[PDB]
């Protein structure tokens, strides 16, 4: 699996370039693709979404009707083009794949990301703190609070969690409620009730440091948390 | 409505799965599928090697002719009981059959009392009068004729068939063998038997198979709308 | 030539001794004892879901470990994996040879196998890194066609072919480890034990045997049927198993006491049996006949207590879930129905 | 002379099978009855299930 | 309703057969409901082909019911009815007959569509079945409601037809044209259906018939039964449009020229059920 992006640089408001990513290593024609912005030294937010076969397309409430997005299955390339540009879109962009079926893990492989510099109702997810000091070999409890009971009529919650590593893209840890992802150790664990969610770590090493995030996927206008930083 | 966020995305996947299933269901239903049978030394290998070839256990051969895709299953490596795995071939267009005319003076191996022609007749009678193949026509092939003539010129036919009054000539011996093979057909008003003599020109065999399949298709289309 | 006569005489007198030993341990049948229990009145089961989408006959079906997912194999070359609750589909795995006669599901939900008429058992992977479904291994060591294959573990699989033999395979290495022989007719059905230590296979000439996996021999033999055996399933306890047949009769044998207990036959049915599976508590013996309908034969009373006649053609596969919540039946009209 | 091998295998198979112990039929019948009457509470087939619990509602 | 008697006196118009006739309608209803229950019960006849025959049987039953109702309402009490229910009674006959003829045309069109390209398989779209079932009923209802809308003929006493008063003369001339068109279409379609099967088996089967003669016999008997029945009514309808008033005497004895229509409507199911073997076996078994 591999995800590389290109098409970023210095532009002027009024015109914009087109962002393209190349996927190679899996069946791209059966994967839904997202686009996640990432402001510098801030929190990351959702932008767009395309289902398999360009069936359903959802946009963010801030850039609705301003960006155009489309897929290309025969060449395995995903394009994003902006019509009108402002002085706020200066951020990092990540394109992440996700497949939806019974027992799947959405946005498991994030990618690398590209930069972009410009010269110039909804569920709210809040974090408990911003940065706490911790020593190696100690259990830590991180809590993420929501404004609505995420427990659906099916019986499962929709609070996703992942770890942002310093310098690279984040990686999923537990997708739905507590189910551990593939490849990560069994030290991470989470629990909750429906309004107040928490995550616990058994052993803390020097390799897992960064910013933790909690995501809400009960409604299609996705939203993330402020992001709590783990200080060694 | 009641479905959650990612529960509506799982429904769209089932729709695409069903669309891909229905798209392939109308492609593999416009090609002719026909079974192949015969004895061990009935010349099935010669029949499958002479015709056009485009392609243990079952063997499938695919060939096209005059905008028609034929699939010929050669069930020759199945040593199990023919009763159990025969009901899966219920839906078939035709049933090729290969016999040998010259195989009437050679007694079977490890056996000193019965002949090969009688075994071929018994197998044909068991295939034609089965409860599954009560509607599919049967194409019957006569593979060897020159060697049969050379054998009947030296040895009379009375050794195999005890009742025969005609002379020792091929023109009537072939007709007598054909008439004896057509009589083993109890279902005379639901299926027809096409008799052919295999020649050295494979184009003739391919044309005969194509014409028989066209006749079967015309009869099935006439029976579809209840026109007769 | 005389030594062969002596061997036949010894074999014959061994069979007589076995018959007298089986007769000696019998005092009273099961029907004479269970005459003081209130039987179930009527079992009225209605259809709940109707999973459609196949375009040919259906020959096999197996339930998942979580009793939510199931897989069905059809003649058109598909291996669809359904969802029982929402009727949705999860995969549409194609096949190389569109002549299948069996199917299975791994106990961990990772793999799924499918034999067929091309005497090759293919093992598929469902938890790969990519989004497709690949072929993990292709086992080919049998002469005749395969009839049924069950996953003994996540790495070992047993198959029952048509060349009068049964063999245990190894998915990692690819070669078979132990081969079970002794049957005279083509084996066409088997079922693993609940504790996964033994298994039984039903021959095609009025015979059924009991095999052990570790040693690799036959322990006991069971006879009494007329035509042949066509479907076998274990009792949930593990000390009994009910065998189908073709002469409209299914019986219940015992492993500890190698003797028949009771038979479930009626003067109205003259048609064969295709599938047999017990219930959650071993009180209902579901049987799928080939006269376009099923039966809900009682286990200890030999009295019919229901008919699931909501089908068009002959049924070919049916099995109860793990928790005993529902049953699913598949017929030759490409229509699965979830009864509850 | 080749069927003597199969005959010998059959003879020793009969001999090794003739050493199995036998259990009374009444004991097996009582065990089956006890098993079906003990776990009869968790069987949703012969015991009707309320429509508010079965996941297969329509 | 005083105008209807003065119109009848202007046109010139002023029971044993009926009782015998009713039995005919009873037999028609019996055979049609028998065919309907035979089609509905057996699960084999579920493809779109065997639905057109059920539609034709239903239309035949409706035509028989309309005819027996019009016969019961007819008599000396014809002067008591208001023009509204009189128009309804007179238009029900057209509504039934047009539906029957259009169902026949739909059957022929479906047969030709099936026979055109050798399909190799029975299954086909239901986007055409529902279309052909709905179009016939739509056109029949429109033809039945056209005269009640603007062609009442109640304003003009002389412009009305002679055989049936309170009916525009040009209405019959309009109806006979579409009837002739449907007849010509049926004939041409059956001729092309026969010619196809005759020309395919003649050249595409040259290597190696009897079915062509049976097909020709079926086609010719179907056409000779459908054409011979609707001939006297057709010639009477064209004659009355051509024939002048008060000189033309055969038009008064028009009660006997109507039984042939219901006779054809009753004999069509017999032919359509005795032409195939599977339907015959299904009827014998039931
Ligand atoms: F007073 C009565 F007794 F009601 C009476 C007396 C005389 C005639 C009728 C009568 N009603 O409908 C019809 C007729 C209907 C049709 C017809 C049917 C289908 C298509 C096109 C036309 C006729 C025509 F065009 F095919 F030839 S004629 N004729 C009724």
């Amino acid at each position: 699996v591999q995800l590389v992006e290109s098409g970023g640089g210095l532009v002027q408001p009024g015109g914009s370039r087109k962002l393209s990513c190349s996927a190679s290593g899996f069946a791209f024609s059966s994967f839904g693709m997202h686009w996640v912005r990432q402001a510098p030294e801030k929190g990351l937010e959702w932008v767009a979404y395309i289902s398999s076969g360009s069936g359903t397309i959802y946009y963010a409430d801030t850039v609705k009707g301003r960006f155009t997005i489309s897929r290309d299955d025969p060449k395995n390339t995903l394009f994003l083009q902006m019509t009108s540009l402002r002085s706020e879109d200066t951020a990092m962009y990540y394109c992440v794949r996700s497949i939806y079926y019974y027992g799947s893990s959405p946005f498991d492989f994030w990618g690398q990301g590209t930069t972009l510099t410009v010269s110039s109702s909804d569920i709210v997810m809040t974090q408990a703190t911003s940065s706490v000091p911790v020593t190696p070999g100690e259990s830590v409890s991180i809590s993420c609070r929501s404004s609505k009971s995420l427990l659906h009529s099916n019986g499962n919650t929709y609070l996703y969690w992942f770890l942002q590593r310093p310098g690279q893209s984040p990686q999923l840890l537990i997708y739905r409620m507590s189910n551990l992802a593939s490849g990560v150790p069994d030290r991470f664990s989470g629990s909750g009730s429906g309004t107040a969610f928490t995550l616990t770590i058994s052993r803390l090493e020097a390799e897992d440091v960064g910013v933790y995030y909690c995501m809400q996927h009960l409604e299609y206008p996705l939203t993330f948390g402020a992001g709590t930083k783990l200080e060694l | 409505c009641t479905l959650s966020a990612e529960d509506k995305a799982a429904v769209e996947r089932s729709k695409m799965i069903d669309r891909n299933l229905r798209e392939d269901g109308e492609k593999a239903a416009r090609e002719v599928k026909l079974l192949l049978l015969g004895a061990g030394e009935s010349g099935k290998s010669t029949i499958v090697k002479q015709m056009k070839i485009i392609h243990t256990g079952i063997v499938e051969t695919h060939f096209t002719f005059k905008d028609l895709h034929f699939k010929m299953f050669d069930v020759g490596g199945q040593r199990s009981e023919r009763k159990k795995w025969i009901h899966c071939f219920e839906g078939v267009t035709a049933i090729i059959f290969c016999v040998a005319l010259s195989d009437y003076d050679l007694v079977l191996a490890e056996d000193e009392e019965m002949n090969r022609m009688h075994e071929s007749m018994k197998l044909f009678d068991s295939i034609c009068n089965n409860k599954w193949f009560t509607d599919t026509s049967i194409i019957l092939f006569l593979n060897k004729k020159d060697l049969f003539e050379e054998k009947i010129k030296k040895s009379p036919l009375t050794i195999c068939y005890p009742e025969y009054a005609g002379s020792n000539t091929y023109e009537e011996a072939a007709a007598y063998i054909q008439c004896q093979f057509e009589d083993l057909n109890k279902r005379k008003d639901t299926k027809e038997i096409y008799t052919h003599f295999t020649c050295a020109t494979d184009t003739k065999n391919v044309q005969f198979v194509f014409d028989a399949v066209t006749d079967v298709i015309i009869k099935n289309n006439l029976k579809d709308c209840g026109l007769f | 030539g005389s030594e062969l006569d002596q061997l036949r005489q010894e074999a014959e007198q061994l069979k007589n001794q076995i018959r007298d030993a089986r007769k000696a341990c019998a005092d009273a049948t099961l029907s004479q004892i269970t005459n003081n229990i209130d039987p179930v009145g009527r079992i009225q089961m209605r259809t709940r879901r109707t999973l459609r989408g196949h375009l040919a006959k259906i020959y096999a079906m197996h339930w998942g470990t979580d009793s939510r997912l199931l897989v069905s194999a059809s003649q058109d070359g598909k291996l669809i994996i359904w969802d029982s609750y929402t009727t949705n589909k999860v995969h549409a795995i194609p096949l190389r040879s569109s002549w299948v006669m069996t199917c299975a599901y791994a106990p961990s939900g990772n793999y799924v196998a499918c034999g067929g008429l091309d005497n090759i058992c293919s093992i598929y992977n469902l938890k790969t890194r990519e989004g497709n479904v690949r072929v993990s291994r292709e086992l080919a060591g049998h002469t005749g066609y395969l009839s049924c294959c069950r996953f003994l573990d996540d790495n070992q699989i047993v198959t029952s072919s048509g060349d009068t033999t049964c063999a245990l395979w190894d998915i990692e290495t690819g070669q078979q480890t132990t081969t079970f022989t002794g049957h005279t007719g083509d084996v066409m059905s088997l079922s693993l034990a609940p504790d996964t230590r033994l298994f039984v296979s039903g021959a095609c000439d009025a015979s059924a045997k009991l095999w052990d996996v570790r040693e690799g021999m036959c322990r006991q033999t069971f006879t009494g049927h007329e035509s042949d055996i066509n479907a076998i399933c274990f009792f949930p306890n593990g000390n009994a198993f009910a065998t189908g047949s073709d002469d409209a009769t299914c019986r219940l044998f015992d492993l500890r006491a190698d003797q028949e207990l009771m038979t479930y036959s009626h003067d109205n049915i003259i048609c064969g049996i295709t599938s047999v599976s017990f219930s959650k508590s071993g009180r209902l013996l579901l049987a799928g006949y080939d006269d376009f309908n099923c039966n809900v034969w009682d286990a200890l009373k030999a009295d019919r207590a229901g008919v699931l006649a909501g089908h068009d053609n002959r049924v070919s596969c049916l099995g109860v879930t793990d928790d005993g919540m529902a049953v699913a039946t598949g017929s030759w009209d490409s229509f699965l129905k979830i009864w509850n | 002379t080749a069927s003597i091998a199969q005959a010998r295998k059959l003879v020793e198979q009969l001999k090794m099978e003739a050493n199995i112990d036998r259990i009374k039929v009444s004991k097996a019948a009582a065990d089956l009855m006890a098993y079906c009457e003990a776990h009869a509470k968790e069987d949703p087939l012969l015991t009707p299930v309320p429509a508010s619990e079965n996941p297969f509602r329509e | 309703y005083d105008i209807i008697v003065r119109h009848y006196n202007y046109t010139g118009k002023l029971k044993l057969t009926s009782v015998v006739f009713i039995l005919i309608c009873c037999f028609i209803i019996l055979e049609n409901i028998f065919v309907l229950l035979t089609i509905w019960k057996t699960k084999k006849f579920h493809r779109p082909m065997y639905y057109f025959i059920g539609n034709l049987a239903l239309s035949d039953l409706l035509a028989g019911v309309a005819y027996t109702a019009n016969l019961l309402l007819s008599g000396a009490t014809t002067y008591k009815l208001t023009p509204a229910q009189w128009f309804l009674r007179e238009g029900s006959m057209f509504v039934a007959l047009s539906a029957s003829v259009f169902s026949l045309l739909a059957i022929a069109i479906e047969r030709y569509i099936t026979m055109l390209k050798m399909k190799l398989h029975n299954g086909s779209n239901n986007f055409r079945l529902f279309l052909l079932i709905s179009a016939c009923w739509v056109i029949s209802l429109i033809l039945g409601g056209l005269p009640i809308m603007g062609w009442n003929c109640i304003s003009a006493l002389s412009s009305c037809s002679t055989v049936l008063p309170l009916y525009h003369k040009h209405y019959i001339l309009f109806c006979t044209t579409v009837f002739t068109l449907l007849l010509l279409s049926i004939v041409i379609l059956y001729c092309r259906i026969y010619s196809l099967v005759r020309t395919r088996s003649r050249r595409l089967t040259f290597r190696k018939s009897e079915k062509s003669l049976a097909l020709l016999k079926t086609v010719i008997i179907v056409l000779s039964v459908f054409i011979a029945c609707w001939a006297p009514l057709f010639i009477l309808l064209l004659l009355d449009v051509g024939c002048k008033v008060k000189t033309c005497d055969i038009l008064f004895r028009a009660e006997y020229f109507l039984v042939l229509a219901v006779l054809n409507s009753g004999t069509n199911p017999i032919i359509y059920t005795l032409t195939n073997k599977e339907m015959r076996r299904a009827f014998i078994r039931i």
